[PDB]
């Protein structure tokens, strides 16, 4: 039973590691999507005004 | 019992936040499409 | 954010304001604010 | 004991085999691959070696128009000579509109018997595929080991089906997952957006 502990504990434990992995990857890159689309949709309207 | 506690409330504390997270990409795939 | 129209039309605008021999299409005078919202009115 | 069942049920809360994955359990709508992938008698080195013309080459046994284009995933190591190698082709089509080709109507296009010698040729000892109406054939009979009743639901709960069709995703490492995506996605986006730009910048120039 208290091997038994030194395993589970270690099983959540790796996984709390990959909850913290994907809590380092996180978003800016997709937000500076929006703005371009947004910014090149403007251009085509000059390109084509032109 | 000292431990079990620990581990649903850390079950349920991760859980909580894994759920906003899955919700994130959620909402950022949804920015994408 | 980067935008190319307003850009074009000042360009417009601008390119509109200045000459040439063309029988006709003179360049014009531009007015603005007290002048212009009479000039509106009108 | 009462104590023995709840460290159990902890135990099931934690796992990729779900039995109420630690409620885990979320679904992320995935739009609606065409992978293939292919094992080579070569060093996963043969291969980074050469990649341009090894997809080129694989252009080519596709014909090598234009409309047509090979695409490379992921490179692993096998063995100490040998290599897997999953590709996937976009098609363009009259009006200049890009759609992957389906993996089986690929896979049975590498089967052939020319092209599957053509292929040998290349060093390919062997080949597999993962998997309108098709979505149909797809979506219903469930996925992963995922519940038939919340596997409906999703379907119903789908905000936005064609654009999209319930994708089973599994606790953390999947949302990784899907955030490599994301970011494969990103890149990709960022540029198809730069090409519309250089077009535009020659147009306007």
């Amino acid at each position: 039973i208290c091997q038994d502990v030194e395993n589970l504990q270690k099983f959540v434990k790796e996984q709390k590691q990959v909850q913290e992995e994907i809590s380092r990857m996180s978003s800016k890159a997709m937000l500076k999507v929006q703005e371009d689309i947004k910014a090149l949709k403007q251009l085509l309207s000059l390109a084509a005004n032109g | 019992e000292s431990l079990i506690n620990k581990w649903s409330l850390e079950l349920e504390d991760q859980e909580r936040h894994f759920l906003q997270q899955a919700t994130q990409v959620n909402a950022w795939d949804r920015t994408l499409i | 954010m980067d935008t190319e129209g307003f850009g074009e039309l000042l360009q417009q605008a601008e390119q509109l304001a200045a000459e040439t021999e063309g029988i006709s299409e003179l360049p014009h005078v531009e007015r603005n604010l007290q002048e212009i919202q009479q000039a509106g009115e009108r | 004991t009462l104590l023995g069942d709840e460290r159990d049920a902890i135990l099931a809360k934690w796992n990729q085999l779900q039995a109420f994955w630690g409620t885990g359990k979320g679904y992320f709508n995935n739009n609606i691959d065409g992978l293939v992938v292919l094992v080579f008698n070569k060093k996963e080195t043969e291969i980074r070696s050469q990649q341009q013309q090894l997809v080129e080459s694989l252009h080519k046994v596709l014909g090598g128009n234009q409309t047509l284009t090979v695409n490379v995933e992921g490179t692993k190591t096998l063995p100490d000579d040998q290599t897997e190698v999953v590709i996937y082709v976009v098609e363009r089509s009259p009006n200049g509109t890009s759609r992957r080709v389906p993996a089986t109507t690929l896979y049975a296009h590498f089967e052939q018997a020319n092209i599957k010698t053509q292929l040998q040729q290349l060093g390919v000892t062997l080949s597999m595929t993962r998997t309108p109406a098709q979505i149909k054939q797809l979506l219903q009979n469930p996925p992963a080991g995922v519940d038939p009743i919340i596997w409906e639901q999703a379907k119903v709960d789908n905000p936005d089906s064609e654009k999209l069709i319930p994708v089973p995703m599994v606790g953390f490492k999947e949302l990784l997952r899907r955030l490599k995506v994301q970011d494969q996605m990103t890149k990709q986006h960022q540029t198809r957006l730069d090409i519309i730009s250089e077009d535009i910048s020659e147009l306007q120039k």
